[PDB]
């Protein structure tokens, strides 16, 4: 019952 | 005949009640949708935006998609209107893609004829791909944009 936004991991 | 009209619409299905463009995933992921706008009120509308499409994992959005991390509730956006032709908006934090070229985030960008959008770079496994098909339906009203016939 969340979202989850990110860019690449690194 | 009654019951058995209903069925030859079954199989024949009229294309085009009013729409705008369509969204075809290439790589697989998302089943295609079309997408719509009352030709009423971009007839009317001389300002601003008709219509605008929310795409994304998020139920709300005009447009759902896989829930993939590279993405965001809202990827991205599209909108309809202007002096004709069709408008692109990128909404999506990862960025939105054209055709291998990364256009600016919440920037409108002049629509192209089967153009396609990728999502998801900054990982070679992680990107998905769309591309829109637009109807020359949409666009042969619009040149005449006048009004003769009722729905």
């Amino acid at each position: 019952n969340d979202p989850d936004t990110l860019e690449i991991y690194s | 005949a009654t019951q058995r009209f209903l069925i030859e619409k079954f199989s024949q299905e009229q294309i085009g009640e009013n729409i705008v463009c369509r969204v075809i995933c290439t790589t697989g992921q998302i089943p295609i949708r079309d997408l719509s706008a009352d030709i009423s009120q971009v007839l009317k509308e001389k300002r601003s935006i008709k219509k605008v499409w929310t795409f994304g994992r998020n139920p709300a959005c005009d447009y759902h998609l896989g829930n993939i991390s590279r993405l965001s509730n809202k990827h991205f956006q599209i909108l309809l209107g202007e002096d004709g032709n069709l408008l692109l908006n990128d909404i999506s934090t990862n960025g939105t893609w054209l055709n291998g070229q990364k256009v600016e985030k919440n920037s409108n960008q002049l629509l192209s004829q089967g153009d396609e959008i990728t999502v998801g770079v900054g990982v070679e496994s992680d990107i998905l791909s769309l591309v829109i098909f637009i109807n020359d339906k949409f666009k042969q009203c619009l040149e005449q944009n006048k009004v003769d016939r009722i729905r």
